[PDB]
């Protein structure tokens, strides 16, 4: 998946 | 004016193939807030892209919703332009969203799939942000 998120 | 309620802005990472560090844009303000482009390599192998919002600010009573389209730039044709859309309630503790594998490093670094020239890689941001609460009281 591409990572869906805060960027930490 | 900055108090418009979308905006589309880019940035443009040079010497890409030798990123390290995470890089920031410099601000485009919507709704009168400053949001910002973020890149980071994460695992080199993938490419981290998110956008920021109102980080700088102390105050912990801010939050605005949005929805954008997060966007790497294929200077050879832009329908081979590749994006992906969030959607995110921003706030001190979750000032950014985004994703850490947006694209194979790979692939963006790849010299012959036309995102990359000169090594310099153009990110783009479509944001339409709500009203902040919060904020201008
Ligand atoms: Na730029
Ligand atoms: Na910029
Ligand atoms: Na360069
Ligand atoms: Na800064
Ligand atoms: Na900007
Ligand atoms: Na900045
Ligand atoms: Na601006
Ligand atoms: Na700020
Ligand atoms: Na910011
Ligand atoms: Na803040
Ligand atoms: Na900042
Ligand atoms: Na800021
Ligand atoms: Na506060
Ligand atoms: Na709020
Ligand atoms: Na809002
Ligand atoms: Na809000
Ligand atoms: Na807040
Ligand atoms: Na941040
Ligand atoms: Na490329
Ligand atoms: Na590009
Ligand atoms: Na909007």
């Amino acid at each position: 998946d591409p990572g869906e998120g805060p960027s930490t | 004016t900055s108090w418009r309620s979308e905006a589309t802005f880019q940035f443009t990472v040079e010497r890409f193939s030798r990123l390290s560090e995470s890089v920031l844009s410099p601000p485009c303000f919507v709704r009168n807030l400053p949001w910002k482009i973020m890149v980071m390599p994460r695992f080199q192998k993938s490419v981290g892209f998110f956008l920021q919002c109102n980080a700088e600010s102390d105050s912990t009573s801010w939050s605005c919703h949005a929805q954008a389209v997060l966007k790497i730039i294929n200077y050879r044709d832009d329908e081979k332009s590749f994006s992906r859309r969030i959607s995110h309630l921003f706030f001190h503790k979750e000032n950014d969203w985004g994703f850490s594998n947006f694209m194979a490093w790979s692939e963006v670094t790849d010299p012959e799939k036309g995102f990359i020239d000169d090594d310099k890689v153009t990110f783009e941001v479509f944001v339409q942000a709500d009203a902040p609460h919060g904020v201008a009281w």
